[PDB]
RNA sequence: GUAGG
């Protein structure tokens, strides 16, 4: 990386290649706005529906939880949880609570 | 920030800084392109190459941070910790 | 006859000797190197003509130089007697297209002769591909046209120097014998009143011990040195005596730590100086040494001898004694004198052939070392010529020269003039020579010897001032490597026709007159008094018949680029320097037009340049079409020439070629049949001729700026095509192969509207910033989707497929219409580098018009940026109603001392509307009548040679007698000015203004390339400060000087943000972007990063740099 | 650095000749080389100046002492008249008068009042030959150098505010014309060291 | 309607320094900007713009306008 | 006076004119140091460079202690030597010559307090010159009671 | 004896013991400061410190191996000398004998070489840093401006103020969301340019020229949109920068914080710098044509 | 490396 870069002075091949680990502020703030808007639309729905979808898709922890995995803290059945998840997906699929999330993809 | 004191660095201080000890000239595998063990770029001395991914793969997710997997000994944290932690060679 | 179009000439003296082949420098040297048919033809032509010429080709010279290899037994040997070449497989255009180094095979007949077997075995062996010089002096390497430039250096031989030492209060004399390749030896006298020798400056020593070490005895040395008390003092002070004692002393001093040994010493000195391999003095070295030291015909080739050593000792001591004239040592009487290194007698230029010969010689020496090692570790009778050699050294070295070497430079194809001035330039920078930092005041400045050998005007005006220089117009190369110039022979006060070529030193002997000096009707001098020059650059005069040589033409000193400027004598030195430096940067336009006012040499500088397409047979044209022109000769050969259309040049400009010749026109051999870029009827045309007036105008032309009509924008008068080529490679990676395809992931359907099914954009589909040109997709990335993305996809019912888009897009700020796309594939017959499966290169071509910010300049060093393009009506319009196309500040002209531009303008006007002068009978009228420039029609060009240019009386008389343009009136007053009506207000201006035609060029410093802005972009890796440059969205640098300015104001906060938030702080940067876009106040910066890197580095040197606080440890 | 015996006998309007052009180039190229070298030397000098002078900062409103520095108000005073010095502007203007002045038993310039055209003109008219201007050399301040002694700045036309960077502006002012100096001995005269 | 819209000399006399003025105007502008970014939590400590406001504006211009009108004040701790 | 006159006559030759305060700052900076001679009671080395302020403090200390003061002489030194000799190692290292100064500071164990300009620019803190100064940073802005009454 | 006293006193006064003169363990750099980044095409790239570390490690290992087995004094002494040669190169290559050339075309950058010189860490990455929110372009004279006005091309202004333009677009409801606003600004529709013309005003930008000899090199201006791609500058202030118009280029920095813009309003304004500080004479009244 | 400043 300390090669002359073909230039006798003031240059180094080590100062011409961009990295990839660096966080792009644009993408980061877009993600933050996505998180806030999704949390807002999530609060718009019922608090119970909100909580169950959040725990299923893991919106507070990195790893999502399985259906029956939610039926221990909340004390519900593996098929009840599936049913409320299904009707949550049905409601969120409504064009009402989709537009604000369309551009986010 | 009130001063930047500088003095002669003894052997004990160099040991204190070190989070391990280098024992080989290895850097990476020629076929897997991953850092080798106990040489330069070793994960067990400097830090994981990817965010929260241990070398063996016992831990790969973000939730269970601040723990060392007994397989390879890597400590799951942000990759940026590599930029700070330092080792030391013995003579 | 019909070589060039009609052009009236204002010359006053007829040039005897026509300009030589402007590009002979490269082509002849390479022809000598190859030893092809042309070189032998020239050698025999010179020999029959009597001119000296080398009869030994460089390549066969180096191959014969490597003697047959002998082992410790010397049983076997290998002779490389003869080489040969065959037609190269690839065509020049094909090599340019497919990235192939244009080359031909090199076969040599190797003969292995062994005495132990007593047998000779002959075999033809292929040594390696050899790059070849095309007919235009350009080396096509990897599809890029490189050029190699001759290099000035100090020729080998004996040199002497005298200096003054303040401490000694007396002069100190020194000498050196600089070799071609071997180690260098120096010899100082009266350093402290004694003498000594530097053997590579190893240690202090005397001359006496060296002489004793040689076979010459003390007695004979005293006998030959008894006439100089200095040497007597040296030796009587010398305590040591005897050859062996001196030998062991010098051996111990040179290589201490081991006991002395007689044979070891003897062989070491022999290897150091008398071995023919270490100290091989070049042919020029001996040729110079014999003359400088006066030895009469020593060995033609060979290392230094003890006789030369004693001769230089004599020369040095004689120079010390104060004697000026002394008997030569084994030679005639000669002057003893310190020699100045700057003098062109001691400066020799390596041309292309010599450099390539040196590099291939190094390669062949490596080959000899390898094959000698192999022979030392090889068995007898398992030895063949084809097995023992190894072709790796030679090809490795030749490629390592043609790439990554200072003298191997990128061709500049801005216009044919740029090509020529790149070909001819001599560079003092290079390996084993005057580097950048080695420069001094003395070398850079001009010397009295750079006359007719190096133009003193054009040199880069940047830091490398004077370390590069163009070759003179009439210059020629000596076989040794010196530069000659012609001179007409003058006898008994008359002018003999014969011309003799003189070198740097030989010119010193005679006294040479000046071409500008008048010459009467007879061959004798018109005036007894005449200016001349003589030894040392003196310019004293000598009336009467005393001279013997005179410059063949007035334009000897000036180079080709400089000689383009008309009315050069009037301009200052600096402004002609700038003007010549600028003509190389012009860009060709959509349509070119030859200059109305300009020297008569542009035709030759165009024809000799390679860009034009000239016929090579004298035939008749049958069919004419833009793509190709078909001609037939009377012999019967049918030749069809292909005209290049819109092919990207090296710098990124079109190279379109037009067609001149009609269908039924005849042709003489060499006639131009098609223009290149910036050419018209075969005559150079780098710009266009505008109407111009000198007057301040509302402050829109303040401090060099320029104002011009919108007629230029409207008629495409100043418009240039520009083609950008960008490529992508379907590389294969560990996870899998990349695919170029139409199916791109996670994009709208509309963006993929112009893309073909294969995924490559169509031809002619206009593009804009952010568009898609070719659709490439990564095989896969390890995806660990985030919870928010998972929810969004589940709600929307889409699949995040592994393949990722990495398609090439048009770069930001770039527009254009695609004209051409080329595709190469692995599985097809085409070969690509390893790994890559497919490559696609796409052209985008646009037509940039002249707009605000574009630079502009003329030929006399007057340059400025456009500042306003006013409408057509706002321009102050002349009396008849013609607007003035461009307005120039007059304040610049007296201050910048370039009065010529003014003269040109008047003559320019004179060329637009023709002049009629018949029977007027005035002095200028008679001069015009005899010259022939008496009757002219409007629009015809005029030629004013660089130093034979028109005087002011002629211009005034012509202005007085311009042809009536309309209504029988002259719009310009005899003073040269005209009345200009205002455009905006409408009333006439108070006094007449100067107006006329001026040639203006469009420099390549356009505004489109320079613009750059950055909100946020890439960052650097080791330290996260944003990486600079327009090619990667770089941030401007806030320097130490710049910070000083901000600290002057007392402003502390602006500095803190400039140093922490805006860069070098990754944590705060995203926070600041969040705060801005959300709408809150900026947060509080923390510590930067580069300080952390620095303390970590300083901790790695065993220094425990602690960031402490007043109350113990600090918080960070 | 030599001189020829045969000067050019023509003007750029008339048009030089060949050898005349050559011997003009002789000086032109040397001039150009000098400018490039001068920029390297002036830039280096400016850098050195700032670093030694960076520490000083005006860190006190007014001084605690009274000692001053004597300057000549008016020099080259012809017979029977008083003439102000040619370079009074770069010497005593903008300073501060530490002690009060009395020539006819009455104050003419009150203490700690700047020196402009009117005050200096009145003082020289009264016939004063020298004055005691306050200056930074004799300034005694525990912290840096007080504003009162430094006088008034030049870019503002008013007394210097506390905390201004006087060292950096001083160094920049010294270094700015270094490029503009561009002068050298036209001829050595055949003697080295004289 | 410009950066130089409030003449500087009046601001300078009230403040007494060329640096105290910038610090004090900047603090006021920060307060106003954070008030406009309050978005409704309604902290009592914050206060609004005393002088009338345009539909689009920068807080610093309003701050400097108050200083010129002199309705504010400062007191070093 | 000789130095200022010499430099000014050098400058005005072409025509450029600068005030004398600018030169006087530097000329004062040169002579700040002093050469201690007869360093008997002061107990430090003799004939080595010494800051004027520390010289005065040491002289006051020793005369208070009852011992006589070590002598000293003014010493004019170039700008370069003066910059290298500065108390703060970090600023000195940032100057042209780095290895020697870093080595000497390391062996001497000199803790650099961050007072100054070129020391704080690297750390990214606020330079203590003008708006960055302490007294100019710790005010509070309050609208007047009558202003809040106005609304 | 004076120099010896000086150095001896230093050890005596400071707690650090002299044994640190001779080190015993060699610290290593954290790896990201010596990155072995991956390049497209199967190639690689590495900072030279890796090579020096490898050499010292190899030689130490071989010395250890030779010490475990009974070995001659000559060989072990030679190896220890080699280890000394290696560690010294790591601290500073080329301070003794011939510099480790490595590939042969150039010396090898050691640890000390990064802290010293024109390209060193001090004088290229702690004093003079690069910065975002900036631009550059050729200049042309603008006489119709005032003493505090400069013309910026549309593209330059748009790329400098992108966050502000996006926030304004979402506030005016032209853009539905931040992502859609970003899409619209990258597309560059006329509504974006209208919003830009609204937002730039009453916000100072610092124009600057490269040599910046004296503190008038950086001056604040109130921006103004204009077509073309060349900045427009006021003639009067041109002579203060020493700015010709043959062909020039000027950086245009942008202050963001409240303090920075306040400073550019009060101090660095182009109208409050009439007098040059060298001699207290006016500098903003040029004379070429007027 | 070479151009422009
Ligand atoms: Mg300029
Ligand atoms: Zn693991
Ligand atoms: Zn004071």
């Amino acid at each position: 990386l300390h090669t002359p870069l073909g230039e006798d002075g003031d240059s180094e091949f080590g100062d011409l290649i961009e990295d990839s680990e660096a966080v792009v502020p644009a993408d980061a703030v877009s993600f933050t706005l996505l998180q806030e808007q999704l949390h807002s639309v999530l609060d718009t729905l019922s608090e119970r529906e909100a909580g169950v979808v959040s725990m299923r898709f893991g919106l507070t922890d990195g790893q999502p939880k399985t259906l029956d995995e939610i039926g221990k803290v909340y004390g519900v059945t593996r098929e009840r949880i599936r049913q409320i998840e299904s009707k949550t997906m049905s409601k969120l699929r409504h064009p009402s609570r989709s537009q604000v999330l369309r551009d986010y993809l | 920030f009130d001063e930047l004191r500088i003095g002669l660095a003894t052997a004990d201080d160099i040991r204190q800084w070190s989070h391990g000890e280098v024992k080989k000239p290895e850097t990476i595998n020629y076929r897997t392109l991953k850092p080798e063990k106990d040489g330069l770029f070793c994960e067990k001395i400097f830090g994981p190459t990817r965010d929260w991914e241990c070398y063996c793969g016992k831990y790969k997710r973000v939730r269970f941070k601040g723990i060392i997997c007994e397989r390879c000994g890597v400590e799951v944290t942000r990759a940026k910790v590599r930029r700070e932690r330092m080792g030391h060679i013995e003579l | 006859a019909s070589t060039a179009p009609l052009r009236i000439s204002f010359a006053k003296i007829k040039e005897p000797l026509e300009v030589p082949n402007l590009l002979a420098l490269q082509t002849e040297s390479f022809d000598w190197l190859l030893g092809n048919d042309a070189w032998k033809a020239r050698v025999e032509s010179a020999l029959e003509s009597g001119q000296d010429v080398p009869t030994k080709s460089g390549l066969e010279e180096i191959f014969e130089e490597i003697s047959p290899i002998e082992d410790f037994s010397g049983s076997m040997s290998l002779t490389f007697r003869d080489h040969r070449f065959e037609p190269p497989k690839n065509s020049i255009d094909e090599c340019k297209d497919r990235d192939f180094t244009y080359a031909a095979p090199l076969f040599v007949t190797a003969e292995f002769t062994n005495n132990e077997t007593g047998e000779i075995k002959s075999q033809t062996v292929f040594m390696g591909d050899f790059p070849l010089m095309t007919n235009k002096g350009t080396f096509v390497i990897n599809g890029t046209e490189r050029v190699v430039v001759s290099q000035l250096v100090r020729s080998p031989g004996v040199y002497f120097d005298s200096s003054i030492d303040k401490t000694s209060d007396k002069d100190i004399f020194s000498a050196k014998i600089i070799p071609s390749r071997g180690a260098w030896l120096e010899m100082e006298i009266d350093k402290r009143d004694m003498v000594g020798v530097r053997i590579d400056r190893k240690r202090k020593q005397s001359v006496t011990v060296l002489l004793k070490a040689l076979g010459w005895t003390t007695e004979q040395i005293l006998e030959e040195f008894g006439e100089y008390e200095s040497m007597r003092a040296t030796l009587e002070k010398d305590h040591t005596q005897g050859q062996d004692d001196a030998l062991l002393d010098i051996y111990r001093k040179l290589r201490p730590g081991e006991p002395p040994t007689r044979e070891a010493a003897q062989t070491l000195l022999e290897n150091l100086y008398f071995n023919p391999k270490r100290y091989d003095l070049a042919k020029v070295g001996r040729y110079k040494v014999n003359k400088k030291l006066g030895a009469d015909e020593p060995l033609d080739a060979g290392v230094l001898t003890t006789d030369d050593v004693i001769a230089t000792i004599k020369y040095l001591v004689k120079l010390h004694a104060g004697e000026t004239e002394t008997v030569g040592e084994s030679g005639r009487e000669i002057v003893v004198e310190t020699d100045d290194i700057d003098h062109f007698g001691n400066r020799r230029i390596r041309n292309v052939g010599e450099l390539i010969q040196n590099q291939v010689r190094t390669g062949l020496a490596r080959m000899e070392r390898v094959v000698r090692e192999r022979m030392t570790t090889q068995d007898v009778e398992a030895i063949t010529p084809q097995t023992l050699i190894n072709i790796r050294p030679v090809v490795a070295s030749i490629k390592e020269f043609f790439g990554t070497s200072q003298l191997s430079q990128f061709m500049d194809q801005n216009n044919p003039l740029s090509g020529l001035t790149h070909k001819r330039r001599l560079n003092a920078l290079g390996p084993g020579g005057l580097s950048r930092e080695r420069a001094g005041f003395e070398v850079r400045d001009v010397h009295p010897s750079h006359y007719g050998r190096m133009c003193p005007i054009e040199t880069p005006e940047g830091p490398n001032i004077g370390l590069i220089g163009s070759l003179a117009s009439y210059g020629r190369i000596n076989p040794f490597g010196f530069i000659e110039t012609p001179y007409r022979k003058v006898v008994e006060g008359q002018v003999t026709d014969d011309v003799d070529y003189l070198t740097a030193d030989e010119e010193d002997r005679f006294v040479i007159a000046q071409a500008n000096a008048a010459l009467g009707d007879d061959m004798r001098f018109a005036e007894a008094r005449v200016l001349v020059r003589r030894r040392g650059g003196e310019v004293d005069y000598v009336p009467g018949d005393d001279v013997d040589y005179m410059d063949v033409s007035p334009r000897q000193m000036v180079s080709v680029a400089t000689a383009m400027i008309p009315f050069l004598e009037h301009d200052d030195a600096n402004r002609a320097l700038m003007g010549a430096n600028m003509m190389r940067q012009a860009v060709p336009l959509i349509k070119s037009e030859s200059p109305l006012v300009g020297t008569g040499m542009e035709y030759r500088s165009a024809a000799d340049a390679g860009d034009v397409v000239k016929a090579e047979k004298a035939g008749v044209v049958q069919e004419v079409s833009a793509d190709y022109i078909t001609t037939t000769n009377d012999d019967g050969t049918y030749i069809t020439y292909r005209l290049a259309k819109f092919s990207r040049s090296n710098q990124g400009t079109s190279v379109n070629q037009k067609v001149i010749v009609a269908e039924g026109d005849r042709i003489i051999e060499g006639q131009v049949l098609a223009d290149g870029p910036a050419t018209e009827n075969g005559e150079m045309a780098l710009g266009k001729n505008l109407l111009v007036a000198f007057m301040p105008w509302e402050g829109h032309n303040y401090e060099d700026a320029i104002i011009l009509s919108q007629r230029l924008v409207q008629d495409d008068v100043l418009s240039s095509i520009h083609i950008e080529e960008h490529e992508v490679d379907a590389r294969d990676t560990k996870l899998g192969p990349e695919e170029i395809t139409r199916d791109i992931p996670n994009v709208s359907e509309e963006v993929l509207a112009d893309l073909d099914e294969r995924g490559i954009i169509r031809i002619g589909a206009e593009v804009v910033a952010g568009d898609i040109l070719v659709g490439k997709v990564t095989p896969k990335g390890e995806t660990e989707l985030t919870p928010e993305e998972r929810l969004l996809r589940a709600i929307f019912g889409e699949k995040a497929r592994e393949v990722r888009d990495t398609s090439l897009k048009v770069p930001h700020g770039e527009i254009g219409k695609v004209i051409g796309v080329r595709v190469f594939d692995r599985e097809e017959g085409d070969e690509l580098p390893p790994g890559v499966n497919q490559l696609v290169r796409v052209y985008v071509a646009q037509k940039r018009k002249i707009t605000d910010g574009d630079k502009l300049a003329g030929r006399h060093g007057n340059k400025g940026v456009i500042s306003k393009i006013n409408p057509i009506e706002d321009m102050p319009f002349l009396e008849d109603g013609t607007p003035v196309d461009i307005i120039l500040n007059p304040l610049a002209v007296p201050s910048r001392m370039n009065p010529g531009q003014v003269l040109e303008i008047h003559l320019g006007w004179l060329a637009s509307r023709g002049w009629d002068v018949s029977g007027l009978a005035e002095e200028w009228a008679q001069r015009l009548q005899v010259i022939g420039a008496d009757k002219v029609e409007p629009g015809t060009n005029v030629a004013t040679p660089v130093f034979d240019g028109a005087r002011e009386d002629e211009l005034a008389g012509l202005l007085q007698h311009t042809i009536p343009n309309r209504d029988g009136e002259r719009m310009v007053l005899p003073s040269g000015k005209a009345r200009l009506f205002d455009g905006r207000s409408g009333e006439p201006f108070p006094e007449p203004i100067s107006v006329g035609y001026m040639y203006i060029l469009k420099l390549h410093h356009l505004v489109d390339d320079k613009l750059h802005a950055r909100s946020t972009g890439p960052y650097s890796m080791i330290t996260q400060q944003p990486l600079g440059g327009k090619a990667q969205f770089g941030g401007q640098r806030f320097g130490e000087m710049e910070v000083w300015a901000l600290e002057a104001y007392g402003a502390a906060y602006a500095l803190q943000e400039l140093l922490t938030i805006k860069s070098d702080d990754v944590t705060g940067r995203v926070k600041v972007y969040e705060a801005i876009v959300k709408g809150e106040n900026i947060p509080e910066p923390g510590i930067p990063e580069s300080f952390k890197v620095l303390i970590k580095e300083m901790q790695s040197l065993c220094l425990n740099v602690e960031v402490l606080s007043s109350d113990g440890m600090s918080i960070e | 650095n030599e001189t020829i015996p045969r000067p050019i006998k023509a003007s750029f309007r008339e048009g030089l000749s060949v050898l005349e052009y050559f011997i003009s180039t002789h000086g032109a190229r040397k001039g150009l080389a000098d400018t490039a070298l001068r920029t390297a030397d002036s830039g280096y000098l400016t850098r050195r100046l700032v670093d030694v002078s960076q520490d000083v900062i005006i860190r006190e409103e007014d001084c605690g002492t009274e000692r001053g520095l004597k300057l000549p108000i008016a020099t080259r005073d012809a017979d029977g008249t008083l003439r102000k010095a040619e370079d009074v502007e770069t010497s005593v203007y903008a300073r501060m008068l530490a002690e009060d002045v009395v020539i006819d038993g009455k104050v003419i310039a009150p203490a700690n009042v700047d020196l402009g055209d009117v005050l200096i003109d009145a003082l020289v008219a009264h016939g004063v030959e020298e004055v005691k201007t306050r200056s930074i050399l004799t300034c005694e301040s525990q912290v840096g150098t007080c504003a009162m002694c430094y006088g008034r700045s030049l870019a503002t036309g008013k007394l210097v505010d506390i905390g201004e960077a006087v060292g950096i502006i001083a160094a920049q002012s010294i270094g700015e014309p270094g490029t503009q100096l561009t002068m050298r001995t036209f001829h050595t005269g055949g003697v080295a060291g004289d | 309607e410009g950066i130089i819209n409030p003449p500087i000399d009046e601001l300078l006399e009230a403040t007494d320094s060329k640096y105290s003025l910038v610090i004090y105007a900047a603090k006021r502008a920060r307060q106003i900007n954070a008030y406009y970014s309050q978005l409704g939590e309604g902290l009592l400590e914050y206060v609004g713009p005393l002088v009338d406001t345009h539909v689009h504006e920068k807080p610093l211009s309003i701050a400097l306008r108050e200083i010129n009108a002199g309705l504010l004040t400062s007191e070093a701790i | 006076v000789h130095l200022v006159g010499e430099v000014q006559k050098v400058y005005n030759s072409q025509g450029v004119s600068i005030h004398d305060k600018h030169i006087e700052i530097i000329i004062r900076q040169m002579l700040r140091r002093v050469t201690i001679i007869e360093s008997g009671d002061a107990e430090l080395l003799p004939g080595e460079l010494v800051e004027r302020t520390k010289f005065e403090t040491e002289n006051r200390r020793v005369v208070q202690e009852g011992g006589h003061p070590a002598s000293g002489r003014p010493q004019l030194m170039g700008i370069t030597k003066a910059s290298l000799a500065t108390e703060s190692w970090l600023s000195a290292a940032s100057f042209q010559e780095t290895t020697r100064v870093l080595t000497d500071a390391a062996i001497n164990a000199k803790s650099d307090s961050l007072i100054g300009l070129k020391e704080n620019v690297i750390i990214g803190k606020l330079i203590p010159a003008g708006t960055g100064l302490s007294r100019y940073r710790n005010i509070r802005v309050e609208p007047t009671e009558e202003a809040k009454a106005a609304m | 004896a004076l120099k010896r006293l000086k150095v001896v006193s230093a050890f005596l006064q400071t707690s650090n013991s002299p044994k640190g003169m001779v080190l015993d363990c060699v610290p290593v750099i954290p790896p990201d400061l010596r990155p072995m980044v991956q390049l497209d095409g199967g190639r690689f790239a590495t900072s030279d410190l890796n090579d020096l570390y490898r050499r010292v490690i190899n030689r130490n290992n071989r010395l250890k191996r030779l010490l475990d087995l009974g070995a001659p004094e000559i060989i072990v002494n030679n190896e220890k000398r080699m280890l000394q040669e290696a560690v010294d190169a790591l601290f500073d290559n080329g301070r003794r004998g011939r510099p480790v050339t490595g590939p042969g075309n150039r010396p090898l950058k050691s640890l000390s070489d990064m802290l010293k010189g024109k390209q060193g860490r001090f004088r290229q990455n702690l004093l003079g840093k690069r910065v975002d929110y900036s631009a550059r372009s050729v200049i042309v004279v603008g006489p119709q401006l005032k003493l505090h006005q400069c013309g910026l091309p549309k593209a330059m202004a748009l790329e400098l103020f992108k966050p502000f333009v996006m926030k304004r677009l979402v506030d005016l409801n032209h853009a539905q969301n931040i992502k859609s606003a970003k899409r619209m600004v990258e597309r560059g529709r006329t509504v974006v340019y209208d919003v830009l013309e609204e937002v730039i005003a009453e916000h100072p930008v610092l124009l600057n020229r490269a040599p910046t000899l004296h503190r008038l090199g950086i001056q604040a201006f109130e921006p103004q949109l204009v077509e073309g791609k060349a900045i427009q500058i006021h003639p009067l202030v041109c002579t203060a920068f020493n700015a010709d118009f043959d062909g020039d280029q000027m950086a245009v920095h942008l202050p963001l914080s409240a303090e920075a813009q306040a400073e550019a309003r009060i101090l660095m304004l182009s109208s409050n710098n009439i007098l040059k500080p060298a001699d207290g004479r006016p500098v903003t009244m040029p004379t070429q044509d007027m």
